[PDB]
């Protein structure tokens, strides 16, 4: 691509969710959706492969599907209210409607299973750009319309999401899959935490946000794509893996991480409202999330794999690839939770 | 400033600094026939660069001092251990193969990145195009096994057909007794420990394998040895050599752009090169990994990133 | 120089495009040149599409008329000497 | 260049000074019942203002 | 109007139901996709004539323009899908599950 | 120092626990109002604006 | 001369290292004026 088009597909990814956040409008809403999803097609399918094409075809026909279902919510509750905002009494089947949708955007379980499969296949930085700046216009239509929605249905989808991202994640070797897995354990966490409090769940998208961008940084490093790619990481960058294993834990929130802060914020709320046995379920299934972290920790850093002959010649050869905001993200996600009240709000 | 999309946009286009002898030229031939001093004549009398062949400290040569680094750094693969005893248990034949195959990849890598830079054509001798020859030679003669050669053409399939082929390759047909006689008259003992077969293997391979892919790409210039010995009629051949095939027509500014990235990043270049198949020829363990890594970091200038070692003279530290 | 003459030649070879630009530039240009502009939206206002709802007037305004024939008011007589 | 070889001995005693001066800190923010327990309530010396620092 | 517009309901849920049912054809996907469309097109433009809503009459030239560069972008893909393949089956879109 | 100074210590630090504690139960119990009869600050969902409404003569005089 | 090509860190961005200078010089006063004009105002408005 040349920089005109490169420009023109950047600024209109990030166009989408910022009509999508700033409108006020559901038409606009929309249209700030399929902003995202018509400028981010070309980044899917910039590599020209099979795989990229599956990816890129799966991922239209959902984000299609879950439009058109949109769509179809917004004319009823235009017919319905005559406005074009689910202000306070639109239906019910309205709502629901709305919040399958968007969980079927965001790829949260019983929705999920195109999201694995759409990660794999397409470049580790579009990875990135999909797990993180994909989900913020979903969640900011979600946050909008807060006590309106249903919480059983969405305490069903949140606890299905942590169960199927627990599973995932400890199924499969690849890393994107991994984090994407991660990704719908998350996104179940902040539905979860959705109907209670949205300041909660856009702590938890921030959190996991800074968590998502310096493992996508640190797997573009080497283009590690795999379990044992990443576990002869010594070799090539050793430097890194310390802060590999003070991320991770932090994924699976154990303290003193501040990784650790929403899922106890969020915990804390839930019980709040009175939600004990919800509440339980979410953390044990953490703990299966923090397993396969766990595995992967005990993969790259504290074992050493065996390496190959090549490496030598890798590592004679210098690199100016990491870049500067890889320690900020790095630093902010790791060592941040004395700072708690100052985060929460 | 360092080459990016910002210097494409200011203004650095590969096909704004290319002229007519911008070509990459590869010489091609069996062991000894006369494939060094044609490449050298050709590039002089040319105004290119030669490139000459890349051996096991090639990365040494081209990395920090430029001084050759010890061998255990440098591959732990020895030419005239092979020579002295191919079938060797340690899979000294295999981890030689892939190291040589790594140097020609970086050798292909720099000379495409001066070519995309300076817009100075290229002579290089027996570039990664030609080596697979080696492989099947010792594959046929038994040197190596077939876990090896799909690891081989795994990597080959990997890091292959991300650059560009030569614009022309120049191969030296010789008969396999007169690189017997050259070899006797070199004097090398170990080399002189070759078999007529091995080389039989590498001149079927040629002739088999690598010219017709080759051929239907860019322009195969087979020349003997009484056709060469003599690097006036190639470079008249390389003057009425016309370009009329091959995606090096296809290329535009940002194709050569992102093939320039690709090129002047040799963590990229490299990155397929050192994939996880645990072979026990090329497979190191973890103890022996560490100490010629450690090794490494502390031989003199390789500790931090250059530029930052003061050990070497480098000034100015705590202001960068 | 070397503009006109890229202009000149430019013209010479193929007007089509030469047309279209400066088809286009006089577009642009035009409406910020000529004093008929602005009595386009004067006539988009005067042209009444939508009934005039006559005003409770307390007698404190003397600007409105009583009378539709009366001095008082916008008089379109510009409208007519356009 | 005695002080350039053993700086690294200053770093823990300067820690247990930072220590002690954060615990008198301490100390002096809860004074909210300085001279008011029913157990201590005593009327002060005319050559003292606090009962502790 | 009330019986049109159920109508127009089932005709958006029987295309969706076809859209959730696979067949071979991805061309027969897209096809249901835009039903869904064209019932989303009828039932925004007979809601607006209905409430005299002169304001939101642009919105279903903004639906029909939105989701045909949708259709264009998906019809891309298809194209993609049928040179790599020979054909648009979805059951050769299958080699990211491992 | 002596013993009276932790005895004191000790009871402003209890003060500050037992105000936080009934500060918290407190802020329980205004949330849960709040959020069941939204009537001050918290809690106020939204409402389409009335200075966007036209409020000028139109065509149809009976409006 | 010690390595074979030109280091990318050989000499020092003076550049970019007058703009970190100055920046954080910059925000360490302005942060110093803005915390006593904070202080000057909060005593103003509670009367201290
Ligand atoms: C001190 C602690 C914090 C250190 C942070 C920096 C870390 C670092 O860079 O370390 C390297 C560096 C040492 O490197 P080096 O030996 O010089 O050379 C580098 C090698 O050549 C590099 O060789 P290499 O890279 O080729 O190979 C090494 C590589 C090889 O890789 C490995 O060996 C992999 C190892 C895997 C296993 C370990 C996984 C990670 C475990 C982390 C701990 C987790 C549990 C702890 C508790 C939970 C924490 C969340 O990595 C390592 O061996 C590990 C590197 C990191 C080590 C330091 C880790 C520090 C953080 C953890 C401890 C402190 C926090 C927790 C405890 C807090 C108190 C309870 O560390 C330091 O220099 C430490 C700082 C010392 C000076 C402090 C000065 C303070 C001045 C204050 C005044 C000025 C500022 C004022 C500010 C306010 C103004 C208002
Ligand atoms: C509030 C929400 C703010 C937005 C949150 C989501 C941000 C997601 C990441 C967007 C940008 C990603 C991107 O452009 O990735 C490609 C690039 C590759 O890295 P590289 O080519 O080395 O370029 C760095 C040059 N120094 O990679 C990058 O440049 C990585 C940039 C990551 C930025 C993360 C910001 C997190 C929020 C603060
Ligand atoms: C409602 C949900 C169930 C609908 C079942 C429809 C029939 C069916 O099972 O179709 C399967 C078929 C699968 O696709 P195909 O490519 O044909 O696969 C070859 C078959 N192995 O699927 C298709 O070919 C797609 C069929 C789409 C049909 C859309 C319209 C359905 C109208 C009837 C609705 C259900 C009525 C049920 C009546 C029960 C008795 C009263
Ligand atoms: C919560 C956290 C909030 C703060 C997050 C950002 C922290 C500062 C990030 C900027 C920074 O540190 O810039 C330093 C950088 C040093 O420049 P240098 O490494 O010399 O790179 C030149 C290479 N040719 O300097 C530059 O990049 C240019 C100078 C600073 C420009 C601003
Ligand atoms: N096994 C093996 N040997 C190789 C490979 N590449 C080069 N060699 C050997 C062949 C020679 O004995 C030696 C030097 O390479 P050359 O082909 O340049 O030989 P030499 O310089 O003697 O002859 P020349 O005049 O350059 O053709 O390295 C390779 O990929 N594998
Ligand atoms: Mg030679």
């Amino acid at each position: 691509m040349n920089p005109i088009t490169l420009a023109i597909i950047y600024f209109t990814i990030f166009l989408g969710p910022v009509i999508t956040m700033s409108s006020t409008n559901l038409m606009l809403m929309w249209v700030g959706l399929e902003f995202s999803l018509l400028a981010i097609i070309p980044m899917l399918i910039n590599k020209k492969n099979p795989r990229s094409t599956e990816a890129a075809t799966k991922y239209f026909v959902t984000q299609a599907t879950a439009s058109m279902i949109i769509l179809l919510a917004i004319v009823l509750n235009y017919k319905q209210l005559g406005t074009w905002m689910f202000q306070q009494q639109t239906n019910g089947l309205i709502l629901n409607m709305t919040l399958m949708a968007l969980s079927m955007k965001l790829g949260l379980a019983p929705f999920h299973f195109w999201l694995p499969e759409v990660t794999q296949g397409i470049p580790l930085h579009m990875g990135l750009i999909l797990l993180t700046w994909q989900k913020i216009a979903p969640l900011s239509i979600l946050i909008q319309i807060y006590p309106l929605l249903n919480s059983t249905i969405i305490l069903m989808l949140a606890i299905t999401s942590i169960f199927m991202g627990a599973w995932g994640g400890l199924n499969q070797t690849q890393m994107r899959k991994i984090m994407a897995y991660s990704s719908i354990a998350h996104m179940g966490w902040m539905l979860a935490i959705l109907p209670y409090n949205p300041s909660l769940t856009l702590l938890n998208l921030m959190i996991y946000i800074i968590l998502t961008a310096p493992m996508f940084m640190a797997l573009m490093l080497n283009n590690s794509m795999t379990i044992n790619s990443i576990s002869l990481l010594w070799n090539k960058t050793p430097a890194m893996l310390t802060m590999i294993s003070l991320m991770l834990l932090s994924l699976g929130g154990l303290p003193p991480l501040t990784g650790f802060l929403p899922k106890w914020i969020i915990i804390t709320e839930l019980m709040k409202n009175n939600c004990l046995i919800m509440a339980t379920l979410m953390a044990m299934m953490a703990l299966l999330n923090l397993f396969f972290y766990t595995r992967l920790i005990y993969s790259t850093s504290l074992t050493m794999f065996p390496t190959n002959n090549n490496s030598k010649m890798m590592t004679h050869q210098t690199k100016t690839k990491p870049n500067l905001m890889f320690s900020t993200l790095a630093i902010m996600s790791t060592m941040t939770l004395p700072l708690a009240p100052q985060l929460i709000t | 400033l360092r080459y990016g999309l910002l210097a494409a946009i200011l203004g650095d286009k590969t096909t704004k600094k290319l002229h007519e002898y911008s070509r990459v030229i590869t010489v091609d031939g069996n062991i000894c026939s006369g494939k060094n001093k044609l490449a050298k004549e050709i590039a002089q009398q040319l105004g290119m660069k030669h490139y000459p062949e890349a051996g096991i400290q090639y990365s040494s040569t081209t990395t920090g001092d430029g001084r050759p680094l010890d061998i255990e750094f440098s591959g732990s693969c020895s030419l005239e251990k092979f020579y002295d005893d191919p079938k060797s248990n340690d899979g000294n034949s295999y981890r030689l193969q892939s190291w040589l195959y790594a140097s020609r990849l970086l050798q292909y890598a720099d000379a495409l990145e001066h070519l995309l830079s300076t817009g100075q054509g290229v002579v290089l001798e027996r570039s990664i195009y030609s080596d697979f020859v080696f492989l099947e030679a010792m594959y046929n003669q038994g040197y190596i096994r077939k876990q090896c050669v799909d690891h081989y053409n795994e990597i080959k399939r990997l890091t292959l057909p991300e650059y560009l082929p030569p614009h022309a390759v120049i191969y030296i047909d010789v008969p396999v007794p007169e690189v017997q006689s050259r070899i006797q008259k070199k004097g090398d003992p170990h080399e002189m420990k070759v078999t007529s077969a091995y080389l039989q293997d590498i001149e079927n391979a040629y002739k088999k394998t690598f010219l017709p892919k080759m051929s239907e790409m860019c322009e195969v210039l087979v020349y003997d040895s009484w056709e060469a010995e003599d690097p006036t009629k190639v470079v008249e051949d390389i003057e009425y050599l016309k370009y009329n095939k091959g995606p090096w027509l296809k290329q535009d500014d940002w194709t050569f752009h992102y093939l320039r990235m690709l090129v002047q990043d040799k963590t990229e270049v490299l990155n397929y090169t050192t994939i996880p198949v645990y072979l026990p020829e090329i497979t190191i363990g973890a103890h022996q990994g560490s100490r010629i890594y450690n090794s490494f970091r502390e031989l003199p200038g390789r500790k931090y990133a250059p530029g930052y070692n003061a050990e070497v003279g480098d000034k100015w530290i705590w202001l960068k | 120089g070397r503009i006109s003459a890229f202009l000149k030649n430019a013209w010479a070879k193929e007007p089509v495009l030469v047309v279209s630009f400066s088809v286009w530039g006089l577009a642009i240009i035009m409406p910020m040149i000529s004093p008929y502009t602005k009595y386009a939206s004067m006539i988009n206002k005067a042209t009444p599409y939508n009934y005039p709802v006559p005003v409770r007037d307390d007698g404190n305004m003397p600007d409105v008329p009583s009378h539709p024939q009366d001095p008082l008011g916008p008089s379109l007589d510009w409208l007519k000497n356009l | 260049q005695l002080l350039r070889e053993h700086w690294v001995h200053i770093l823990v005693p300067a820690g247990f000074v930072f220590g002690c001066y954060l615990d008198r800190k301490d100390d002096e923010k809860l004074t909210a019942f300085r001279n008011k327990s029913m157990l201590f309530q005593r009327e002060l010396r005319p050559n003292e203002e606090v009962t502790w620092k | 109007m009330p019986s049109t517009f159920f109508n127009l309901t089932m005709a958006f849920s029987l295309s969706l139901l076809g859209t959730l049912m696979f067949r071979s054809h991805l061309m027969s996907t897209l096809l249901c996709l835009e039903g869904m469309v064209l019932s989303l097109f009828i039932m925004t433009s007979v809601t607006s004539l209905n409430s005299n809503s002169m304001s939101s009459m642009p919105i279903p030239i903004t639906i029909l323009v939105f989701a045909a560069c949708e259709a264009a972008v998906g019809l891309a893909l298809l194209v993609k899908v049928s040179n790599t393949y020979g054909t648009d089956y979805v059951q050769n879109l299958n080699l990211l599950q491992c | 120092d002596g013993p009276e100074k932790n005895y004191e210590k000790t009871l402003a630090i209890l003060q500050i626990e037992s105000e936080k504690a009934e500060l918290r139960l407190k802020e329980q119990e205004v949330r849960r109002l709040m959020r069941a009869r939204g009537d001050g600050p918290w809690y106020q969902f939204p409402t389409p604006e009335k200075e966007f409404i036209d409020h000028s003569p139109k065509a149809t005089p009976d409006n | 001369k010690f390595y074979v090509r030109e280091p990318v860190n050989a000499k020092p961005n003076w550049l970019a290292v007058g703009l970190s200078v100055g920046a954080s010089v910059f925000m360490w006063i302005y942060l110093i004026q803005t915390h006593n004009e904070d202080v000057l105002e909060y005593k103003r408005r509670n009367g201290l």
